[PDB]
């Protein structure tokens, strides 16, 4: 039944239009079906099985063609697959990767409530198997243990189905981060700590970096500021609020007894 | 994230997700409660057909949150739908306190001399004339010179 | 035969102050609540609770609910000979044979006083009458012939929610009596239907249920049903918790004194699930100090074990032996051996106690604990030899805490500044960290800064004393 | 739930635990742990 459905199913990247023309199959598919509302009688279902199949292979192609609306789009479909009170489902091919894909794309985007309830709604195959899950979540206590260069020793092996574009926002949410963790509390540092800190020697990214954020670039020698904290005194007068705190607490020890 | 399936702009998978508030909405008050702005989006797209129901699940996300001046105003971009219904919790509040509205523009307008108003929106006035025959077939004509009392008019 | 005579009495006494008790405090009363009866009526719930409730066995079975249900009437001032009535039935018991008439022919029974007559208008007389028969029925799951009539004897209890929405043409202030029932058998309402399952429809009955409590009768409601709203998307996986995050509104007069305290713990659950160490263990300890008595055994002893789970997540915690029951201590066998591994800097020991008792740590059930406990290992380290010493090396806390390498340790220093706990630079060659404690920091103004908090809290109190002595 | 017989019925704790740990120990100790050097 809807055979036409199929006309995507190996090639994966023909066009980026014939995808499209896939988007309109598939949306003959949303304005005849909508899985989502549809209760039970898993027959009905056995499409939107195919249909899980191949929004899965339509997040290939959002990794593919690197579209971050159509990424969470798909995603939240496959969110939304297994949310389906007919959870009772054949085994997913990418359940495993797909909750990963997210994750380093959470691990892309910094969030910190959204990791626990990615720890919370399927703790049990986390630490037993799924290296696509088991693989970033104790990388990630290696990022917030100390370990920038866990990095370097987890991409020796980590494509993971095109789990490139996120290693490489991983390399991003490396490289800003040490645009701000660079000269936080230092007193500077030389050459040798951007080899180290920074890779890539010198491109002129770091030489961006002695010039986008008000750098001084000193001979073989870094700084982020003469001062690095801009003359704190803030007010020099801590008093004369307080005694705008005296006006209006003095008035809140009025009207009362 | 329900709402996050609604990147294509076309109002016919608004249909598919609308499908999904006409049945889990309830599950999803907390879910719907961060969608509003793009409700909104919902109520002022003129091309979205459906805004009808944007501003109803708008005053149910509204009503559920405790806006009620808001669920004042989608509940009067809901329709004409909105006053036929007989629910005992939901839209009879909400047209006690639009009507409660009505009243209190009756007393507004009826201290405020030679017209200037603010005008009857084209929702209004529904289970006036609904539940008011309701009240003069009950020929109990209190509760019909009740809003004659209501209106000063 | 001699026993049930005091489910005899003790009977009477609970539907006489309150059947005839608060309804006389229903007719016209109660500006707020001059139904006292109401919350005696609750503390013989509690006596129910404590004491066999009245015919679950007693010698005998089924004889108070075929008598006491019939025969009301609300009438001419000789219904107390109804209560006469209900007094001299009680030689069936002692006399005569007993019969079962309970669970099956209950049935008609609470129909039986509504076909007695219209008997009277509040609700309170109804929702006694499908509670405090019903009510002593709950507490006898052994899912055999008793747990479907819990579900259907609450499917009288929906249908109190039906007779309580739509009871008294609207807005006669029993829910203050009723919610005061309907806090407690709703949650033997998901008591019973997560008996089996997850109920998924009664999420929605709690929802439109919550509905009604919204501002006609804000009044017990929203905060138990907030309750059960809560510890459903508890006992349910993490996906609704962002409600309370855009609808606030979690704020009654919070007069039952503990909803409020274990209330205030299971939102500490929440915000301690999410991420949050500070005002995650400054509600469990608000709660903690809010925990009422030592009146029930193991309820604070097992929600305690899960109470301080952050504070063991900050590294600052103390091993709790005299919070210890002995009947707990052979259920914190690993718990005082997990605290035991968290302040010793072992990692063989932190991966063998988690080795040991992970099964445990699934009654736990809350993982989060070792994804950033061996974090918290580093943290303790740092925060006491980053406390100690001034200018320590890297390479003196690093290799004695098996660091190997000077820079994992300034990645340790770097994000010890970036958590903001030491201002502790580097003496940036090779790591070889030069640095600073923080004293003579400040002392006297900073001190009456708090000041402003600490009596404009006090006066905050005072209006409370003032409030206080609005009440006689 | 109090239905039974029983109706008649970090400050220095951790601390208090792995003190309790090292119960005769040499945590401190210092003319042996100390002067076990000099000694040979």
């Amino acid at each position: 039944m809807y055979e036409q459905l199929k006309g995507e199913w190996n090639r994966k990247s023909p066009n980026l239009s014939k995808c499209g023309e896939e988007l309109g199959r598939l949306k003959l598919v949303l304005l005849e079906l909508n899985f989502l509302p549809t209760t039970g009688t898993k027959l009905t279902k056995q499409q939107l099985i195919l249909a899980r199949d191949i929004l899965e292979i339509g997040a290939q192609w959002s990794i593919l063609r690197k579209d971050i609306p159509s990424f969470e789009r798909y995603m939240a479909q496959l969110k939304c697959y297994y949310f389906d009170y007919k959870e009772q489902l054949p085994e997913s091919a990418y359940m495993h990767q797909l909750l990963g894909l997210n994750l380093l794309f959470l691990l892309s985007q910094n969030r910190v409530a959204e990791f626990h309830t990615e720890l919370e709604r399927l703790p049990a195959k986390d630490i037993q198997t799924n290296v696509y899950i088991k693989h970033p979540v104790s990388l990630e206590q290696y990022l917030m243990e100390g370990s920038y260069n866990k990095v370097f020793l987890a991409k020796g092996n980590i494509p993971a189905e095109s789990y490139t574009f996120f290693i490489d926002i991983l390399l991003d949410t490396i490289r800003d981060e040490i645009a701000g963790c660079i000269e936080k509390a230092y007193e500077k540092i030389l050459f040798t700590e951007a080899t180290r800190i920074l890779f890539f020697n010198t491109p002129k990214k770091m030489t961006d970096y002695a010039k986008k954020r008000g750098w001084v670039l000193g001979p073989n020698n870094y700084y982020s500021f003469a001062s690095q904290q801009q003359k704190p005194e803030d007010t020099t007068i801590p008093s004369t609020e307080l005694a705008k705190q005296v006006i209006e607490y003095a008035r809140q020890l009025e009207m009362i007894v | 994230g329900i709402i996050s399936l609604l990147d294509e702009d076309e109002p016919q998978l608004k249909e598919f997700a609308l499908h999904k508030l006409n049945a889990v909405v309830n599950d999803f008050w907390a879910e719907i409660s961060e969608s509003v702005d793009k409700i909104e989006v919902l109520y002022e797209d003129e091309g979205f057909r459906s805004r009808q129901f944007a501003a109803l699940v708008a005053s149910k996300v509204f009503y559920h949150l405790g806006a009620f001046e808001e669920s004042l105003n989608y509940a009067l971009g809901a329709g004409d739908l909105f006053n036929v219904n007989d629910n005992s919790e939901y839209v009879e509040t909400i047209i006690a306190k639009c009507i409660d509205h009505y009243t209190k523009q009756c007393v507004e307008n009826a201290d405020l001399p030679e017209g200037e108003k603010k005008p009857i929106d084209q929702r209004l006035e529904g289970i006036v004339n609904k539940m008011f025959q309701r009240c003069l077939d009950d020929h109990k004509y209190k509760q019909a010179i009740g809003i004659a009392l209501e209106t000063r008019r | 035969p001699p026993p049930p005579p005091a489910p005899q009495d003790v009977e009477m006494k609970e539907e006489a102050a309150t059947g005839g008790g608060s309804t006389g405090e229903a007719d016209g009363k109660t500006a707020a609540a001059a139904a006292e009866h109401s919350q005696r009526e609750l503390d013989t719930v509690t006596l129910e609770d404590i004491k066999e409730h009245v015919k679950q066995l007693e010698k005998a079975v089924s004889g108070k609910e075929p008598r006491f249900v019939l025969r009301a009437l609300r009438m001419l001032p000789s219904t107390s000979r109804r209560l006469n009535h209900y007094v001299l039935y009680k030689a069936v018991q002692g006399f005569f044979t007993s019969n079962n008439a309970t669970r099956d022919f209950l049935l008609p029974f609470l129909e039986e006083p509504m076909d007695t007559e219209a008997d009277l208008q509040f609700r309170p007389r109804t929702g006694k009458a499908a509670s405090t028969p019903l009510l002593p029925e709950v507490e006898a799951y052994l899912q055999l012939l008793v747990v479907i009539f819990m579900m259907n004897s609450k499917r009288y209890k929906e249908a109190q929610k039906i007779s309580d929405d739509l009871m008294q043409k609207i807005s006669t202030q029993n829910r203050r009596a009723l919610d005061l029932v309907a806090a407690k058998c709703y949650y033997y309402h998901a008591r019973v239907y997560e008996f089996l399952d997850k109920l998924d429809v009664v999420r929605s009955f709690l929802h439109a249920r919550l509905r009604t409590a919204t501002l006609r009768h804000d009044a017990d409601g929203q905060a138990t049903l907030l309750n059960l709203l809560l510890r459903n998307y508890l006992h349910y996986s993490l996906y609704d918790q962002a409600e309370k995050l855009v609808s606030k509104s979690v704020f009654p007069e919070q007069a039952n004194n503990n909803e409020w305290a274990r209330y205030l713990y299971y939102t500490g659950r929440i915000k301690a699930i999410q991420l949050e160490y500070s005002e995650a263990r400054r509600t469990m300890t608000n709660a903690l100090r809010k925990a009422p008595q030592h009146t029930a055994v193991g309820f604070k002893q097992t929600v305690h074990k899960l109470l301080i789970v952050v504070e063991l997540l900050l590294g600052e915690i103390p091993d709790r032996l005299q919070f210890r029951q002995p009947s707990l201590k052979r259920s914190l066998m690993p718990y005082f051996l997990l605290t035991q591994a968290v302040r010793t800097g072992n990692l063989a020991k932190f991966n063998q106690v988690l080795d040991q008792f992970g099964e445990k740590f699934q009654a736990d059930g809350t993982y989060t604990l070792i994804i950033r406990l061996r974090h918290n290992v580093i943290k303790t380290g740092v925060r006491m030899i980053s406390l100690s010493y001034s200018r320590i090396s890297l390479a003196d806390i690093a290799q004695k805490l098996q660091l190997d390498s000077p820079e994992d340790a300034e990645f340790i220093v770097a994000k010890a500044i970036r958590d903001g706990v030491i201002e502790a630079s580097i003496n940036h060659e090779k790591g070889y960290v030069q640095s600073k404690e923080m004293i003579d920091i400040y002392s006297t103004r900073e001190p009456q800064l708090a000041f402003h908090q600490r009596i404009s809290f006090c006066l905050d109190i005072h209006n409370m004393s003032v409030k206080a002595m609005r009440f006689p | 739930m109090s239905e039974k017989k029983q109706p008649v019925d970090e400050d220095n704790w951790d601390d208090d635990n792995v003190e309790d740990d090292f119960s005769n120990q040499l945590r401190a100790e210092l003319e042996k742990h100390g002067y076990k050097m000099e000694t040979s």
